[PDB]
């Protein structure tokens, strides 16, 4: 079928995260970090799940989710790499922190 | 980490 109810709120959840109303403290998880152009030369070294929301629906898109809590796995694993990089003395991971309340509360209201 | 490299995210 064409997303199971499970994956039809993902992409619910993810579409809000992705929204503008999210963006101002977003943006670090909707597309990949420029880790060259950042300086980050050992980003890949660091993250073994490079994961971002972008990604995460991309995946979903080519339907290769089963379910939601498959989505809540990426989209948790994309904030997971973030507190691998980023020592707690940092923007990603405030942001990070505020986002995954969001999204955490997104999920909980999310039936299953 | 306890450094590594932090994000080039300082102000953006």
């Amino acid at each position: 079928g064409k997303l199971s109810e499970q994956l039809k709120h993902c992409n619910g959840i993810l579409k809000e995260l992705l929204s503008k109303k999210h963006a101002a403290y977003a943006w670090p998880f909707y597309k990949p970090v420029d880790a060259s152009a950042l300086g980050l030369h050992d980003y890949h070294d660091i993250i073994k799940h490079p994961m971002d929301l972008s990604t995460v629906k991309r995946k979903m898109e080519n339907r290769d989710y089963r379910d939601a809590q498959e989505f809540a796995a990426d989209v948790r694993l994309m904030f997971s790499n973030c507190y691998k990089y980023n020592p707690p003395d940092h923007d990603v991971v405030a942001m990070a922190r505020k986002l995954q309340d969001v999204f955490e509360f997104r999920y909980a209201k999310m039936p299953d | 980490h306890n450094l590594l490299r932090i994000k080039q995210f300082l102000q953006s």
